[PDB]
């Protein structure tokens, strides 16, 4: 048949893309509003509109494994706090010797130390003592008796200014002209394959950054059942994610009294410290409940077998080793960073057939050490008052153990340091695809000479 | 009707091509959530440069989004149909390129699944587009103005 | 008579319908006054800051002219009159939308107290636009091709 | 045949019209070479504010490029003929302009030193193309329409 | 025995002597799509029509 080209703008097909996103957080006045570290200066106030444009007939391939989007989560992250602690005070005088001591008088099991040391006062050729108390865990000896900080040789302990505030606050990753996110909506979506039930998003959902370890605070629930969700789950190194349908709550507090001290360091730059326990010295810790954890159990075990088989014996272990930020549980709250010793809830078999707490213990310190870059570390300011944070657990991260023998008992444990798993557990239904206008088709129309 | 921004992406090649204004202002004129780049007035100092780092990454993408949208609308006045959203350039089909006739094509198929078929050959369909309009501007036009 | 940028403002609309490449030209092409934003030669260090901190606020105003003027400019495309200063466009004008008689409008009226009357209804009137374009380009000109 | 960009800079003003879509796709869309700036994934601090103070001399360059472009591209549109690369405008070659006659010109001279003859007669050339294109938008097709 | 009058909180500032302060007119411009009206009335109060 004899046809001729005809010419076709604004045609509606795709290509796969790979770009980079607009941070678009959410946003009011914040006249009094301290500078937040996750958005200011960073994100633009939100379309207060995103239209959810469902497709018919389309089925796209989705991969959550290869996505650049929780590979660019992980850059800016390390990014935004790396451009906020510019103009923060280095905390350089207190690499110096402490005249410390116990507090208390009768030793059961200490946690705090009372120091003494010299310091600066207005003009600077005058010196005076000052103390403050510093956790033990922060505290390193040297050789009545004499000790220092646990980084004065290597680091530049960089006081995180009092002005800031760090902060879980919903991002919504947009893209610009060109550019599109589709979204899967299919509920059996285990992370790879066909998705038969597509449509395109101006904007994603808000998540929340909270930067955890073994175990996904105030994330995103399944719709029907617990979700388990691995790369290629006969090989032992990948990292196991769970999801639950239901959230797990937890009650978490200090609860010992605190005040401030306003030790200074320098002309408009001052230092703040422990002063006083006002009231009793206890253990920070955090309750689960017992009855929604085993039966919470009741479900990852259930589709567990049907990846292994039925007839087997699965049961839970704790740890092998490790820092503390791989062994236990890491928080960010209330502004200060706990890390709680979680070996009294991955304990128990399972063999195929009301209000009693469960308390675990908690640590605490105030020299942190995010991403382990060398020569750099952090530094909390102490809060007035306790701390109080409620909390749901929705989700795990397990790990499979897997030697060669050949028993029919598998053994899951918790597992630790890396944060893409944080956030490839949240963006794993998304894809950017590039729009191509031009199109050229068959036809019988003839320019007319 | 008009579904939105690509929501013709499963319909017929007939009865998507009623939307194709559509995904030509939001190709453009999606940039009105970005005009709130001019941001809200700033406090002191303490992260000025940080106002400025990530105020380069807006604009590679205001920037990026024009010039890639001109040099597509451009070509098309190189094959002499400028403006127009349906154009046609008497260059004939050739029957090598493709394949069944006409109507199964109108009917049945998708864009997304015809493109792939005609991506093999859209270089040396473009390269038709060019010759047959050359043909008509300088040659034809400056003989019938003058016979 | 050029009198010069908005010369014709308090003009009528049909005295100041003369003057339409004046606001035209001067809404893109005074940015000549900005190409100078290429600076002299600039001294060592100590504001080297400064130097690019002033350059965003120069480049969003340079950037944000030139993308509010191309989707003013598409906007003709998709009526079917693209280039063209003035073109007409085959809408019936619904005797809802004004008033009184073609005449008392381009003698004793200007275009700012024009446009307050109309500014209720242009959702409207720019909502038939594309439609009297689209009826023209996707069926009639597609049938008087084959017949 | 296409000789790359200015290759017909030699040939006579007859022999370098062949080539007309080269300068100008390579006038714009040579900045294909430029959007590499979106660069690989860069390390952490220690010349953090390098990569801006050189981010905008690559930005000064692309912006530039764009909007000198538009603007000689609109002129086209003040004249009455928008997306042709070879338009006529209805405008009569007074003899004051220049001389020989018609054929010594397209047959033995090139465009660069033709262009330096008519260049001092340039800014009355393009006065008059503004004026026989205004007697015909606003006078004659809305007479030719009510007549 | 004497000190300056902001040891307690501040942080004195010394102007660079390569330095210089001093009035030069500034001409407020505007971008392309913007334009400035001036009043040309004499007996303008500062509120309600100009009618020049
Ligand atoms: C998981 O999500 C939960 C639910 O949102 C979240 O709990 C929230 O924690 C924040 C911690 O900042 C709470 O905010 C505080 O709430 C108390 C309630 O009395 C207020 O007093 C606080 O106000 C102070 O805020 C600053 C603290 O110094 C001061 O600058 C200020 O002047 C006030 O003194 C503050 O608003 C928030 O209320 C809860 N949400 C709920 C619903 O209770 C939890 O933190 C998340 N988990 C993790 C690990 O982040
Ligand atoms: C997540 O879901 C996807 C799809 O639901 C699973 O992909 C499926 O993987 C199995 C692996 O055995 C594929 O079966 C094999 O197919 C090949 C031919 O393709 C055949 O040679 C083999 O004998 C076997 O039948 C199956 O095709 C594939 N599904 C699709 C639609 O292609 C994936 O395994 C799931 N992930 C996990 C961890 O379970
Ligand atoms: C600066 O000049 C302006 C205008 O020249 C002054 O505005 C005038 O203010 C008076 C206030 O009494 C207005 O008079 C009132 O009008 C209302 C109706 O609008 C009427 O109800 C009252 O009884 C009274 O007559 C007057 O209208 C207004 N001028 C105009 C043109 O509206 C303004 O007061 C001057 N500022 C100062 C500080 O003097
Ligand atoms: C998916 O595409 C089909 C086109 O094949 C749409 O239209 C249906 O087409 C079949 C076969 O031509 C008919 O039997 C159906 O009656 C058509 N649907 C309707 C509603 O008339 C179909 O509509 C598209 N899918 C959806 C969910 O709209
Ligand atoms: C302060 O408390 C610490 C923590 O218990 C005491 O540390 C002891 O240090 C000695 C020194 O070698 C060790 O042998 C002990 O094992 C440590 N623990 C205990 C429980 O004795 C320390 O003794 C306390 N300070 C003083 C002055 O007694
Ligand atoms: C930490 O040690 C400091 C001194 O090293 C204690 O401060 C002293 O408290 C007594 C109260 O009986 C006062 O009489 C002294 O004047 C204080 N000394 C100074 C220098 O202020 C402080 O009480 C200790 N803190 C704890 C929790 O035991
Ligand atoms: C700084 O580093 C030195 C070297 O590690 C620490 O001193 C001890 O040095 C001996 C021999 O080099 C090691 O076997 C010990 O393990 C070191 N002790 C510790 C606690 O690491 C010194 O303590 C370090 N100082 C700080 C503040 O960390
Ligand atoms: C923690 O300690 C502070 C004091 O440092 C307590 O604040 C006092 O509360 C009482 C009772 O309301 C007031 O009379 C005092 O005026 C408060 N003092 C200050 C300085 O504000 C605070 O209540 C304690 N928190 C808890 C949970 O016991
Ligand atoms: C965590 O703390 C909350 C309180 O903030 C507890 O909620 C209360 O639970 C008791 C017992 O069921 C109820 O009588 C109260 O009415 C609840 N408070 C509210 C505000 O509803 C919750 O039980 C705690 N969770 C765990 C696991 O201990
Ligand atoms: C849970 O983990 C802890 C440590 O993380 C293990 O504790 C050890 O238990 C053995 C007894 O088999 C003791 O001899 C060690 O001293 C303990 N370690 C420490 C650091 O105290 C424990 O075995 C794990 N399992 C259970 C069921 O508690
Ligand atoms: C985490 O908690 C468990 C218990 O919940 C700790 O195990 C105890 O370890 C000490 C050290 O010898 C023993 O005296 C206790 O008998 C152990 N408890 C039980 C129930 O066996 C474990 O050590 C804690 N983790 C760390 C790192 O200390
Ligand atoms: C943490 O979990 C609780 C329990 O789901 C959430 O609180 C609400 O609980 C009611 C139960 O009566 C549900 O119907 C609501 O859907 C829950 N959400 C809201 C927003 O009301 C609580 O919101 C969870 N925390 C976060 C941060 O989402
Ligand atoms: C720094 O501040 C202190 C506190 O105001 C000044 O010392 C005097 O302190 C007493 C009691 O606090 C006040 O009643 C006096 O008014 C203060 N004197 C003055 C002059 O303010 C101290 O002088 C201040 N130093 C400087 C350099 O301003
Ligand atoms: C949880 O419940 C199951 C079933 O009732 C029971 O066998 C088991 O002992 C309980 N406790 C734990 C720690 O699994
Ligand atoms: C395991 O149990 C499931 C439950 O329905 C069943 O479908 C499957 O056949 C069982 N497999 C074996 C090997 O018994
Ligand atoms: C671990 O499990 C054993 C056996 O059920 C139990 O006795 C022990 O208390 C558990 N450990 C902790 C820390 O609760
Ligand atoms: C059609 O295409 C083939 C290969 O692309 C070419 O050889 C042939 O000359 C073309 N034209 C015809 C058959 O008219
Ligand atoms: C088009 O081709 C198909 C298969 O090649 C044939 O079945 C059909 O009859 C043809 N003619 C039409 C659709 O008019
Ligand atoms: C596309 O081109 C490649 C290379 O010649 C060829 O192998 C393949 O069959 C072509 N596919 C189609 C659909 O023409
Ligand atoms: C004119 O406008 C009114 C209201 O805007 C509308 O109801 C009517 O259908 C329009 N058309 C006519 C009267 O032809
Ligand atoms: C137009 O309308 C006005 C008032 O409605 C009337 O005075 C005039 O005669 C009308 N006709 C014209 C101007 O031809
Ligand atoms: C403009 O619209 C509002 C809302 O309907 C109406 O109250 C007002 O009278 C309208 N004005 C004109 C001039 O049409
Ligand atoms: C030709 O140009 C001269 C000077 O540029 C001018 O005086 C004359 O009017 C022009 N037109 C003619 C001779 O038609
Ligand atoms: C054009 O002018 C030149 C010199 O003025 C003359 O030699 C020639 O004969 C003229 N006519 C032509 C080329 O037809
Ligand atoms: C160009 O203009 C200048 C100024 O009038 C004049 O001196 C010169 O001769 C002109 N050159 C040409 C080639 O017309």
């Amino acid at each position: 048949e004899n046809l001729w080209v005809t010419v076709y703008y604004g045609v509606p097909v795709w290509k796969d893309a790979e770009t980079t996103l607009f941070c678009a957080s959410d946003a009011k006045a914040y006249e009094t509003e301290k500078h937040n570290i996750w958005a200011t200066h960073a994100c633009v106030p939100t379309d207060p509109n995103p239209q959810e444009i469902h497709l018919e007939n389309v089925t796209e391939e989705f991969n959550m494994w290869k996505n650049n989007m929780v590979e660019q989560m992980h850059t800016d992250i390390i990014s935004l706090w790396d451009q906020s602690l510019k103009p923060c005070v280095k905390l350089t005088p207190l690499c110096v010797t402490l005249q410390c001591t116990n507090v208390t008088n009768a030793i059961t099991d200490g946690e705090l130390k009372n120091c003494s040391f010299n310091m600066t006062t207005e003009l600077r050729d005058k010196k005076q003592k000052v103390y403050s108390l510093f956790y033990r865990l922060d505290v390193v000896q040297i050789n009545n008796k004499e000790y220092r900080l646990i980084n004065c040789n290597t680091s530049a302990i960089t006081m995180v200014c009092p002005k800031l505030s760090f902060e879980p606050i919903p991002i919504h990753y947009c893209a610009p002209a060109g550019f599109a996110i589709l979204k899967c909506k299919d509920k059996k979506f285990n992370g790879t394959g066909p998705c038969p039930s597509v449509s395109t998003v101006q904007c994603t959902h808000g998540i929340k950054p909270v930067l955890s370890t073994q175990l996904l605070l105030n994330g995103s629930l399944a719709e029907e059942e617990v979700m388990i969700r691995s790369e290629n789950i006969t090989n032992n190194a990948k990292n196991i994610l769970v999801q639950f349908n239901t959230p797990v709550q937890i009650n978490c507090t200090r609860p010992l009294n605190l005040t401030r001290k306003s030790i200074r360091i320098g002309p408009g730059q001052a230092f703040y410290a422990m002063g006083d326990i006002i009231g009793d010295i206890r253990q920070a810790h955090c309750n689960v409940s017992k009855a929604t954890w085993n039966e919470t159990l009741g479900k990852v075990v259930k589709q567990l077998r049907k990846h292994f088989g039925n007839n087997t014996i699965i049961r839970f272990a704790n740890s092998s080793g490790g820092d503390l930020e791989v062994t236990t549980h890491s928080f960010n709250c209330g502004g200060e960073f706990f890390y709680c010793n979680t070996s009294g809830l991955f304990n128990s078999t399972w063999i195929s057939n009301s209000n009693d707490s469960i308390t675990l213990p908690c640590r605490i310190k105030m020299i942190i050490n995010m991403w382990q870059r060398i020569g750099q570390a952090m530094y909390a300011p102490p809060i007035q008052g306790v701390i109080r944070c409620v909390s749901n657990i929705t989700g795990l991260i397990l790990t499979r153990d897997g030697g060669s023998t050949n028993s029919t008992t598998e053994t899951f444990r918790p597992g630790g340091g890396d944060m893409r798993d944080n956030w490839r557990s949240e963006l794993y239904k998304y894809k950017v695809v590039k729009i191509e206008p031009l199109g050229v088709a068959p036809t019988r129309c003839k320019r007319r000479v | 009707v008009f579904l939105g921004f690509l929501g013709a992406a499963g319909s017929t090649m007939g009865a998507a091509s009623m939307t194709l204004t559509v995904q030509a202002r939001n190709l453009l004129s999606g940039i009105v959530q970005q005009q709130s780049n001019l941001l809200r007035a700033p406090e002191a100092q303490q992260h000025l440069l940080k106002l400025t780092v990530w105020g380069i990454k807006q604009l590679q993408a205001r920037v990026l989004a024009v010039e890639r949208y001109l040099r597509d609308q451009q070509l098309l006045g190189i094959w002499g149909c400028s403006g127009k959203l349906i154009c046609c350039t008497n260059v004939p089909w050739n029957s090598s390129w493709s394949n069944r006739n006409l109507s199964e094509i109108w009917d049945n198929m998708t864009w997304l699944q015809w493109d792939k078929e005609i991506s093999n050959y859209t270089q040396i369909i473009y390269g038709l587009l060019e010759e047959s309009q050359n043909q008509q501007e300088k040659n034809e036009q400056d003989l019938l103005a003058l016979d």
